[PDB]
RNA sequence: UAACCGGAGAGGGAACCCACU
C-alpha cells in the first residue's frame, strides 16, 4: 500500500506526512496524442518551488547544450523549471566503483 | 439596357471535363454561373443510412460519412425526383429518393474491401460510378467483422451539404494576360505564362487596354462522376435561369399587391 | 490518433481525427518520434491573406465545404466509471432500472432510455441529464444513478461489465460524439500560429486560382511580421514543391543544403511563380484580386480546445450550502466570479446601481430583522 | 483511418486511388509518378495520397474473434 | 404525457426524414433529441410518425 | 467583495467586423437560456402574452 | 467441462496459451516436462503464425512489400543524390546561407 | 449587456455592448474593440454579464456603454481605433494613385451607414469617370472636421 | 449545438417574403430590394444588369451579415423611369441572357460531338 | 424474456448473465465481458 | 471631440465596412517573396557583417595588447565589452538600414509597417538583413562552461559569434551555436512576462 | 511473503517483454507503447524525473546577505544509506 | 331513462497536478 499510495496521489513520503512530501512526482500519463506521452515520459522537472522572483533557475544555461531541450518549457509560471530531455541524451543508471 | 449576347466554343469535350469560352458577357453573369456550377446543381447522393449492424473497426458515423460522398450516376434520374422535404408521401418512396442496401459479413480469412460494389441499389441507373477503373473503398473487414445497412439518397445540390457537389474543380479564368491590369505583378516576368496567353515569350504581359471590359471567360468543368460534365453546365444554366424566373414572379406579385 | 489500441483503452478524454495525415515537409527526426505511423494533423491549402475581414487578429478562415468533406472532423470520446458497493448493514449499492413504484429520489430524467441491466446500452444516443448508469441504493430505495454530464450529447459506444478487486460489479461506459470543425474551434500551426476558427464559407465564396484550388484555411497576413515565424512560409513554399514534386520534402533544422532560393528554383520548375505567390479570384464576384496571394500546403493541427466544451451561461442556478452564492465550475452550472477588480472597474465607472446589483441582489439576497435600540440579529 | 473518398480542397474522388497508388508503388516507379499516372494534376489532390497514412490496417491487427 | 420518451419519425418539413426521441411533447408540439445531429429542435406533434422498436416471440 | 453571479455567460470571442463597436454578437443558447425580468404594463401585454 | 473436450488454442487463448506454456515449462526442473512444453509451444507458434499469416495474406502483405521497397528506394535515392552532391562540385556560387567565421 | 476580460485591468474593460443573437457558439465582437480588452481571438474567452433591472440597464447605457468610452481619461486620448489589418488596408486605399470606377464606388457606399445617399463628383470625369480613394473616405469623415496630421 | 441547419440558406420559413421593396426617402426615384434566402450568385448579376440600363443612376447590393442569408439591392434611376421597371427588366433581360446561353451551349455541344 | 445476453472478452462468446450471477464467461473463465449492440433504430442523417 | 460620441460610433464601423470592403479588391497576403533581397542588398549585408566582424577583432587585438584605452568612467574590460557592443549594434543597424531601401514599393512587410498597423523596422532588418546581438541579463552570453559560451568554441574566445552575435537572418536560418544562443536570449523575455503578470497585479 | 510491487511496463519485469510483434496486438496493446510507466488502479503513471545537486562533491558560494564570505559547501552520501545525505560547510567569516 | 382516476426537483466536500488568455 505504500508503494501504491505514493504512486498513486504522487506525494513522496507516507500518508501521515503527506503534506510534509514532496508532490507532482508521479502525474496521470497524457495519452492526447503520442507526441505528448512521449514528451510525458521523458519530462525533466527541478524541485524549486513557485512563487520564486529569482531567474537564474529558470534561465536557459549554456551547459544544457545537448542535454535538455533548449524549446520545449511551459509557458506558465513553470517556465524554465520543467524541462525535457533532448533526442541523444542518456542519464547514466549507476555502476559500481570498486 | 437589354441583354448582350453571349457566345460558346467549345474547345475540349470528354467524358470528365468540359473546357469552354464565353465570350461577349459580362463577368457578373461568367462568375455567376461558375457558381452555380458548384452549388446549385441537383445531384442525387445518400443523405440517409439506417444500419441494421456494424462490427468494422470504423465508427457507425464514420460508415455513415463516407457513404454520403460516393457519387451516384445522376444523368436523368435528377431531374425526376422530388426534394426530399417538399414531398408529400411519409418517409422515402421512389418519387423523392433510390433506396441503397450494403449488407456485408467476412467470412473469408483475408481482409475484405467494403468497396461500392457492394452498394446495392433499388433502381438500374442510380448507382455507385462503376459502369465501365478500382471503385471507392468504404471500409476494411477482418474475419468475423460486417457492416449491414439501409440508406435512401436524396435530390440535393452542393449549397447544403458538398456531397451535392457535382464537380471536382471549376477553373476559371479571364484576361490571361494582363490587360485590364486588374492585378498587379510587382514584376511581370517571374509569372509563367497563362494556358491561354495569346502572347510571344518576349513580352511579359500585354499593353494595358485603358477603356476594355472582360469578355473571353475560359472555363473548365471537371465532373466527379455523377453528371456528364456537359450536362452540369446545361443544368446550372437552367438553375439559375430559374431562380431569376423564380424570382421575378414574387417580384411581380410584390409589384401588383403595392 | 494517440494510440493504435484505442478502441480498447476505456480512457477518460480521448480525441481522434478521422482523417490524420503525415506532414508533407518533416524533419529527418521525426522519423524516430514514430510521428508518421501516428501523425496529429492535415496538409492543408493555406492563404495567407486578409479575406472579408473575419481572417482577422490572430483567427483563421476555414472552407466550409473542405470540412463538409470530413475536413479536421474528429470524434470525442468520454468515460464514466462506476462501481457497486456494500454500504452497510441496512444499504447496498446495485445496478437496477430507477423505477417510481419502489425508488425515491427520481427525477426529470427518461429513464426508459436504459436496459433493465442498469447500463445504458451502446448504440444509444444519449444527451445531457440522460441517465447512463442505473444505481440504486436501498435504504425503499433512493435512485443515486449516474448521468451524463450536462451539455455532452454523444451516442453510447461501448459498455463493459466487470469485477474489481473487491469482487464487486464494476461498469466502465463510454461515449462518443462527432465533433465537426465549427466555428470558435481553435487551430494551430507548427509555428506558433495559434487561431480560432473565425467563420467558415463554401467553396463558391472562397478565392480560387486560375484552377478550381481554394483555400482549406485562410490565415490573417498580419501574423507573421511581428511574430517572425519564417519557417512558416519557408514550410508553405517547400510543402507546394513536395506535393508537386509527389514526395515529401525535408526540415530538418540546420540542413544547409535547403535554403529559400533553391527551393524556389524547383518551384518555378512546376508553372508557378518561384516565391509562392498566386492569382487569387475573388470569389464573391470573380474579379481578380490585385495582390497576388501567397498560398501553398501547410500542416495545421486541430488543437483540444473546442468551443462546445467551453460555452457557459447560468440562470438562478443550484447554489453553495455554506454562502448560498452560486457554485463554481461549468460542470455545477456555476456562476461566473464577479472578481473584486471587476469591483473596482464598476467603482471607477460610478455605475452604484449594477455594482451593488451585481454583489447583492444576482448572487445572495437576504433579510434579517434587527432592533431600534439594543437588539442585534434578532 | 482510411483514405478519404474525396479531396478536401477539390472535391475529386480519392477514395478508389489508394490500393492503386500503392501497387504502382508497388512497382518501381518514382513516388510522384504514381500520382501523375493516376490523372492527379492538382497539388490538393496529390496531398491527399502524399500524405496519407493507413492505420485502419494496424486497427484490423485487433481481431475480434479469430 | 403520452408519447414522451418514444422514439419518433419527423415526417414533413425541413427536417424532414429524422429519427428522434421525444424529450418533451405539449398539446401541440414536441422536443425530439435527434439521433444524428447533436441538437434538440421544436417539431409540431402532426409533423410526427411513432415508429416504436419493440422485438416479438419473447420465447 | 468578490462573489459569483446569477445571469453570466462566458464564451470564446471570435472576429466579427460586421457588428458596431458597440454590439456583441452572443450565440442563441446563451440568450435562450438567461432572462430580463420585464414588467408587464397595458403598452406591452400582448408582446409578453405571446411570449 | 467445458474445457476438457474443446481444443485450447481455440480462438483467442493463443498468446495466453503461449505465455501459460512458457512459465509451466519454466517451473519445472524436470527435463521431459520442459523438453514437451518446448515441443507443444513450437507447434503452437508455428500454427499461430501460419494462421496469422493466412488473415494477412492479403491487402497487408501488399503495404509491407510496399514498405519495405520504398524504404529501400529511398536509401538508393539518398545514395544517388550524394553522388549528384559530389558531380555537381564545379561553382557554389548563391547568396542566401552562411556560417560563423570566428576568429 | 456589460462585457469583460478577466484582467480587469482599467476602466474600459468592462465597456457595455447591445446584444444580437448570431447562429454559431461564440461572443462575436467588432475589431476595433480589442484594444480595451487587450484581447485578440487565438482562443480568448470574456465574461457577459446581463443587468437585471430597468434602473440598471438605464445606468450602464448612460455610463459604460462603448461609444462613451472612445476616449480614457488615462491620457485624454482615444484607445478606440482604427486598428490591425483596416489600418493597412485604409494606408493603401488613401494612397494617391487609386481611382475607382462607378462600378465599385457604387458598391463600396452601400457599405457607409451615414451616407446621404448622393455620389460625389468623380475627381476624374474624363476620359472615364474614375474616384480617388480619398474622395470616397471624404464621406466616411462626419460632420465638417480640421485637423492637420502627418503620415508616417 | 448552436450550428443552424443548413437548409436555413435557401429554404424559405413560413411568413417570410422572398423580395421586399421599400421605398428610400433620402433621394426620389430609389427603393431597396431586399431578397430572402440568398446571395451573391443572384445579387451579383442583377446589380452588373441594372448598371448596362442608361437610366439607373445607381445600382449596388450588400451582404449584411454572412451568416444571415439576405441580400439588399438599392437602385436609384431617373424621374422618368421608377426602379420597380428597371429591376424588373434587369431581370427578364437577364433572364434572356442565361437562356441565349444556355441554347448555345446545347448546340454547341452537339455540334462538338461527332463534328 | 430476454435474458440481458453479453459478449465476452477473450472469448467472444454470447453468454446469459441475469441479475445476482457472477460475470464470468461461460467457457474458459473471463471477467471481463461487454454489451451487445442495442435495438434501438439507428438512423444517421448523412452529413 | 466636435462631435458627440454617437457619430464617432458610425464613423468607427463605417470605416472598417467599406475599407474592409474594398479589401476584397485590393487584396493583401505576405509570403517568401517579400523576405528575399534582390542579391544585390545581400552583397552589402555581407560586407558589412564582414567589416564588423574584423573591427571585433580588432578590438580584441587591441584589448589582448593592452592597447584600448579605458574610456571615461568604464573600466577595461567593461569598455572592451562596450566596444563590441557598439561595433555589433552598428552593424545590425547599418544591415537593417540597407535593408529598408531595398525593399520595393509592393513589399507586404513595408505596407504594414509603414501602416503602423503591426510590425517595426526592426523586424523587417532582422527577417531579411540580420537578426543580431542576443543578451541575457543585458550582457552578452556569458560563459556558461569554464571560460567559454559552448563546448565548440575555444577558451577566451570575446568574438562576435563566440559570444552570441547572431549574423544570419531568419530567411538565411540560424548556425546551431547562434540558434541555442537566441534560445537563450528569448527565454528571458518569457520568464519576465511570467513575473510581470504576478508582480503588477499587486 | 513480503507484499506487493508495482511493475513498470515492457521492462524486465513485465509480462510484455522481449515479446513480438504479433502477441502485442494479440493482447489488445499497441506496439507503439514506450513503456516506462505504472498502472495503479488503472491510471498510467509517470515518474517525472526530479534534479538535485550532486553529492560527494565540494562547491564554493558566496552568501552575500550573511554574515559569510565563503561557503564550501558538500551534500555527502555514501550511498543510498539508511541515513539520508548530511552536509558539512567549511564558510568563512565577513570581517 | 346513465357517464371511474390528481403525487413532484433528486441537490455533496478538500488537496494536488495539468492546461488556457
Ligand atoms: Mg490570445
Ligand atoms: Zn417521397
Ligand atoms: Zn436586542
Ligand atoms: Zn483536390
Ligand atoms: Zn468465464
Amino acid at each position: 500500500d505504500g508503494l501504491k499510495y505514493s504512486l498513486a496521489t504522487g506525494n513522496w513520503g507516507d500518508q501521515k506526512k503527506a503534506h510534509q512530501a514532496r508532490a507532482g512526482v508521479s502525474q496521470v500519463l497524457n495519452r492526447l496524442t503520442f507526441a505528448s506521452t512521449l514528451s510525458h515520459l521523458r519530462r525533466l522537472n527541478s524541485p524549486i518551488g513557485r512563487d520564486g522572483k529569482l531567474a537564474k533557475p529558470r534561465q536557459l544555461h549554456n551547459t544544457l547544450w545537448g542535454m535538455v531541450c533548449p524549446a520545449e518549457t511551459p509557458e506558465g509560471h513553470a517556465v524554465g523549471l520543467v524541462k525535457n530531455l533532448a533526442l541523444m541524451a542518456y542519464i547514466s543508471v549507476g555502476s559500481q566503483p570498486s | 439596357p437589354y441583354a448582350n449576347q453571349p457566345t460558346v466554343r467549345i474547345t475540349e469535350l470528354t467524358d470528365e471535363n468540359v473546357k469552354f469560352i464565353i465570350e461577349n458577357t459580362d463577368l457578373a453573369v461568367a462568375n455567376s454561373i461558375r457558381r452555380v456550377f458548384i452549388a446549385e446543381v441537383p445531384i442525387i447522393a445518400i443523405d440517409w443510412v439506417q444500419i441494421d449492424a456494424n462490427s468494422s473497426v470504423l465508427h457507425d458515423e464514420f460508415i455513415a460519412h463516407r457513404l454520403g460522398l460516393i457519387p451516384l450516376t445522376s444523368d436523368d434520374i435528377v431531374d425526376k425526383l422530388q426534394y426530399s422535404r417538399d414531398c408529400t408521401c411519409e418517409e422515402f418512396c421512389p418519387e423523392c429518393s433510390v433506396e441503397f442496401t450494403l449488407d456485408v459479413r467476412c467470412n473469408e480469412d483475408q481482409t475484405r474491401h467494403v468497396t461500392s460494389r457492394d452498394l446495392i441499389s433499388n433502381s438500374p441507373r442510380v448507382i455507385p460510378v462503376t459502369s465501365r477503373q478500382d471503385d471507392i473503398l468504404i471500409v476494411k473487414l477482418r474475419k468475423g467483422q460486417e457492416l449491414r445497412l439501409r440508406a435512401y439518397a436524396k435530390k440535393g445540390f452542393g449549397k447544403e451539404h458538398a456531397k451535392w457537389n457535382p464537380t471536382a474543380g471549376v477553373a476559371f479564368e479571364y484576361d490571361p494576360d494582363n490587360a485590364l491590369r486588374h492585378t498587379v505583378y510587382p514584376k511581370p516576368e517571374e509569372w509563367p505564362k497563362s494556358e491561354y496567353s495569346e502572347l510571344d515569350e518576349d513580352e511579359s504581359q500585354a499593353p494595358y487596354d485603358p477603356n476594355g471590359k472582360p469578355e473571353r471567360f475560359y472555363y473548365n468543368v471537371e465532373s466527379c462522376g455523377s453528371l456528364r460534365p456537359e450536362t452540369i453546365v446545361l443544368s446550372a444554366l437552367s438553375g439559375l435561369k430559374k431562380k431569376l424566373s423564380d424570382l421575378q414572379t414574387q417580384l411581380s406579385h410584390e409589384i401588383q399587391s403595392d | 490518433v494517440y494510440i493504435t489500441n484505442f478502441h480498447v483503452r476505456m480512457d477518460t478524454l480521448a480525441h481522434v481525427l478521422y482523417y490524420p495525415q503525415k506532414p508533407l515537409v518533416t524533419t529527418r527526426s521525426m522519423e524516430y518520434l514514430r510521428f508518421r505511423e501516428l501523425p496529429a494533423g492535415i496538409n492543408s491549402i493555406v492563404a495567407i491573406a486578409s479575406y472579408t475581414g473575419y481572417n482577422q487578429e490572430d483567427s483563421v478562415i476555414m472552407n466550409r465545404s473542405a470540412v463538409d468533406r470530413g475536413f479536421f472532423r474528429s470524434v470525442f470520446y468520454r468515460s464514466y466509471k462506476e462501481q457497486e458497493s456494500k454500504k452497510g448493514f441496512d444499504q447496498e449499492e446495485v445496478f437496477e432500472k430507477p423505477t417510481r413504484e419502489t425508488c425515491q429520489g427520481m427525477r426529470h430524467a427518461i429513464y426508459d432510455k436504459l436496459d433493465d441491466d442498469g447500463l445504458i446500452a451502446p448504440g444509444v444516443r444519449v444527451s445531457g441529464d440522460d441517465v447512463i448508469i442505473g444505481k440504486t441504493v436501498t435504504l425503499t430505495k433512493r435512485d443515486c444513478s449516474t448521468f451524463l454530464r450536462t451539455s455532452e450529447t454523444g451516442i453510447v459506444d461501448q459498455v463493459m461489465v466487470t469485477l474489481n478487486q473487491e469482487g464487486y460489479k464494476f461498469c466502465k461506459i463510454r461515449v462518443r460524439s462527432v465533433r465537426i470543425p465549427q466555428i470558435g474551434d481553435k487551430f494551430a500551426s507548427r509555428h506558433g500560429q495559434k487561431g480560432t476558427c473565425g467563420i467558415q464559407y463554401r467553396q463558391e465564396d472562397m478565392p480560387f486560382t486560375c484552377e478550381g484550388i481554394t483555400p482549406d484555411i485562410i490565415i490573417n497576413p498580419h501574423a507573421i511580421p511581428s511574430r517572425m515565424t519564417i519557417g512558416h512560409l519557408i514550410e508553405c513554399l517547400q510543402g507546394k514543391v513536395s506535393a508537386n514534386k509527389g514526395e515529401i520534402g525535408d526540415a530538418t533544422p540546420f540542413n544547409d543544403a535547403v535554403n529559400v532560393q533553391k527551393i524556389s528554383n524547383l518551384l518555378s520548375d512546376y508553372g508557378y511563380h518561384l516565391r509562392g505567390n498566386e492569382v487569387l479570384y475573388n470569389g464573391f464576384t470573380g474579379r481578380k484580386i490585385t495582390s497576388q496571394i501567397f498560398i501553398g500546403p501547410t500542416y495545421y493541427q486541430r488543437l483540444k480546445h473546442m468551443v462546445d466544451d467551453k460555452i457557459h451561461s447560468r440562470a438562478r442556478g443550484p447554489i453553495q450550502i455554506l454562502n448560498r452564492q452560486p457554485m463554481e465550475g461549468r460542470s455545477r452550472d456555476g456562476g461566473l466570479r464577479f472578481g473584486e477588480m471587476e469591483r473596482d472597474c464598476q467603482i471607477a465607472h460610478g455605475a452604484a446601481q449594477f455594482l451593488r446589483e451585481r454583489l447583492f441582489e444576482a448572487s445572495d439576497p437576504y433579510q434579517v430583522h434587527v432592533c431600534n435600540l439594543c437588539g442585534i440579529m434578532a | 483511418m482510411i483514405i478519404p473518398v474525396r479531396c478536401f480542397t477539390c472535391g475529386k474522388i480519392v477514395g478508389n486511388k489508394w490500393e492503386a497508388y500503392l501497387g504502382l508503388l508497388q512497382a518501381e516507379y518514382t513516388e510522384g509518378d504514381a500520382l501523375d499516372a493516376l490523372g492527379l494534376k492538382r497539388y490538393c489532390c496529390r496531398r491527399m495520397l502524399l500524405a496519407h497514412v493507413d492505420l485502419i490496417e494496424k486497427l484490423l491487427n485487433y481481431a475480434p474473434l479469430e | 404525457n403520452e408519447l414522451i420518451g418514444q422514439t419518433v419519425r419527423i415526417s414533413q418539413g425541413p427536417y424532414k426524414g429524422y429519427i428522434g426521441v421525444v424529450k418533451d411533447a405539449t398539446e401541440s408540439t414536441a422536443r425530439v433529441e435527434l439521433h444524428s445531429t447533436c441538437q434538440t429542435i421544436s417539431v409540431d406533434r402532426q409533423r410526427l410518425t411513432t415508429v416504436g422498436s419493440r422485438r416479438p416471440g419473447g420465447m | 467583495m468578490g462573489k459569483r453571479v446569477d445571469f453570466s455567460a462566458r464564451t470564446v470571442i471570435t472576429p466579427d467586423p460586421n457588428l458596431s463597436i458597440d454590439q456583441v454578437g452572443v450565440p442563441r443558447s446563451i440568450a435562450a437560456n438567461m432572462t430580463f425580468a420585464e414588467i408587464v404594463t397595458p403598452f406591452n401585454i400582448d408582446r409578453l402574452q405571446e411570449l | 467441462e467445458k474445457e476438457r473436450f474443446r481444443k485450447a488454442p481455440p480462438n483467442y487463448a493463443m498468446k495466453k496459451t503461449q505465455l501459460l506454456k512458457e512459465k509451466a515449462m519454466a517451473e519445472d526442473l524436470g527435463d521431459q516436462d520442459k523438453a514437451k512444453q518446448i515441443q507443444d509451444q513450437l507447434n503452437e507458434l508455428e500454427e499461430r503464425a501460419e494462421a496469422l499469416d493466412r488473415q494477412r495474406t492479403k491487402n497487408i502483405s501488399a503495404i509491407s512489400y510496399i514498405n519495405q521497397r520504398n524504404r529501400e528506394w529511398n536509401i538508393v535515392e539518398s545514395e544517388k543524390a550524394l553522388v549528384a552532391e559530389s558531380h555537381n562540385m564545379k561553382n557554389q556560387q548563391m547568396d542566401p546561407f552562411t556560417r560563423r567565421q570566428c576568429k | 449587456v456589460i462585457f469583460n476580460r478577466q484582467p480587469t485591468l482599467h476602466k474600459m474593460s468592462m465597456m457595455g455592448h447591445r446584444v444580437r443573437i448570431l447562429p454559431w457558439s461564440t461572443f462575436r465582437l467588432n475589431l476595433s474593440v480589442t484594444t480595451p480588452y487587450n484581447a485578440d481571438f487565438d482562443g480568448d474567452e470574456m465574461n457577459l454579464h446581463l443587468p437585471q433591472s430597468l434602473e440598471t440597464r438605464a445606468e450602464i447605457q448612460e455610463l459604460a456603454m462603448v461609444p462613451r468610452m472612445i476616449v480614457t481619461p488615462q491620457s485624454n486620448r482615444p484607445v478606440m481605433g482604427i486598428v490591425q489589418d483596416t489600418l493597412t488596408a485604409v494606408r493603401k486605399f488613401t494612397k494617391r494613385d487609386v481611382f475607382l470606377e462607378r462600378g465599385e464606388v457604387m458598391n463600396l457606399l452601400m457599405f457607409l451607414s451615414t451616407w446621404d445617399g448622393k455620389v460625389p463628383q468623380p475627381a476624374i470625369l474624363k476620359p472615364r469617370p474614375l474616384w480617388t480613394g480619398k474622395q470616397i473616405f471624404s464621406l466616411i469623415i462626419p460632420g465638417h472636421i480640421n485637423c492637420i496630421r502627418t503620415h508616417s | 449545438m448552436n450550428a443552424p441547419p443548413a437548409f436555413e440558406s435557401f429554404l424559405l420559413f413560413e411568413g417570410e417574403k422572398k423580395i421586399t421593396i421599400n421605398k428610400d426617402t433620402k433621394v426620389p426615384n430609389a427603393c431597396l430590394f431586399t431578397i430572402n434566402k440568398e446571395d451573391h450568385t443572384l445579387g451579383n448579376i442583377i446589380k452588373s444588369q441594372l448598371l448596362k440600363d442608361p437610366q439607373v443612376l445607381f445600382a449596388g447590393y450588400k451582404v449584411p451579415h454572412p451568416l444571415e442569408h439576405k441580400i439588399i439591392i438599392r437602385v436609384q434611376t431617373t424621374p422618368d423611369y421608377s426602379p420597380q421597371e428597371a429591376f424588373t427588366n434587369a431581370i427578364t433581360d437577364l433572364i434572356s441572357e442565361l437562356s441565349l446561353l444556355e441554347e448555345r451551349f446545347r448546340v454547341a455541344i452537339k455540334d462538338k460531338q461527332e463534328g | 424474456q430476454q435474458p440481458m445476453i453479453y459478449i465476452c472478452g477473450e472469448c467472444h462468446t454470447e453468454n446469459e448473465i441475469k441479475s445476482r450471477d457472477p460475470i464470468r464467461c461461460r467457457e474458459c473463465g473471463y471477467r471481463i465481458m461487454y454489451k451487445k449492440r442495442t435495438k434501438r433504430l439507428v438512423v444517421f442523417d448523412a452529413r | 471631440l466636435e462631435m458627440g460620441h454617437d457619430i464617432t460610433r458610425l464613423f468607427y464601423s463605417n470605416i472598417q465596412t467599406v475599407i474592409n470592403n474594398w479589401l476584397l479588391i485590393e487584396g493583401h497576403t505576405i509570403g517568401i517573396g517579400d523576405s528575399i533581397a534582390d542579391s544585390k542588398t545581400y552583397q552589402d549585408i555581407q560586407n558589412t557583417i564582414k567589416k564588423a566582424k574584423q573591427d571585433v577583432i580588432e578590438v580584441i587585438e587591441k584589448a589582448h595588447n593592452n592597447e584600448l584605452e579605458p574610456t571615461p568612467g568604464n573600466t577595461l574590460r567593461q569598455t572592451f565589452e562596450n566596444q563590441v557592443n557598439r561595433i555589433l549594434n552598428d552593424a545590425r543597424d547599418k544591415t537593417g538600414s540597407s535593408a529598408q531601401k531595398s525593399l520595393s514599393e509592393y513589399n507586404n512587410f513595408k505596407s504594414m509597417v509603414v501602416s503602423g498597423a503591426k510590425g517595426s523596422k526592426i523586424n523587417i532588418s532582422q527577417v531579411i538583413a540580420v537578426v543580431g546581438q542576443q543578451n541575457v541579463e543585458g550582457k552578452r552570453i556569458p560563459f556558461g562552461f569554464k571560460h567559454r559560451t559552448l563546448p565548440h568554441f575555444i577558451k577566451d574566445d570575446y568574438g562576435p559569434e563566440s559570444r552570441g552575435f547572431v549574423e544570419n537572418s531568419y530567411l538565411a536560418g540560424l548556425t546551431p551555436t547562434e540558434f541555442f544562443f537566441h534560445a537563450m536570449g528569448g527565454r528571458e523575455g518569457l520568464i519576465d512576462t511570467a513575473v510581470k503578470t504576478a508582480e503588477t497585479g499587486y | 511473503f513480503i507484499g506487493k510491487i508495482p511493475i513498470m511496463l515492457r521492462s524486465t519485469y513485465c509480462l510484455l517483454n522481449g515479446l513480438t510483434d504479433r502477441d502485442l496486438c494479440e493482447l489488445n496493446e499497441c506496439p507503439l507503447d514506450p513503456g516506462g510507466y505504472f498502472i495503479i488502479n488503472g491510471s498510467e503513471k509517470v515518474l517525472i524525473a526530479q534534479e538535485k545537486m550532486a553529492t560527494n562533491t565540494v562547491y564554493v558560494f558566496a552568501k552575500k546577505d550573511s554574515k559569510y564570505a565563503y561557503t564550501g559547501e558538500c551534500r555527502s552520501c555514501l550511498e543510498n544509506s539508511s541515513r539520508p545525505t548530511s552536509t558539512i560547510w567549511v564558510s568563512m567569516l565577513a570581517r
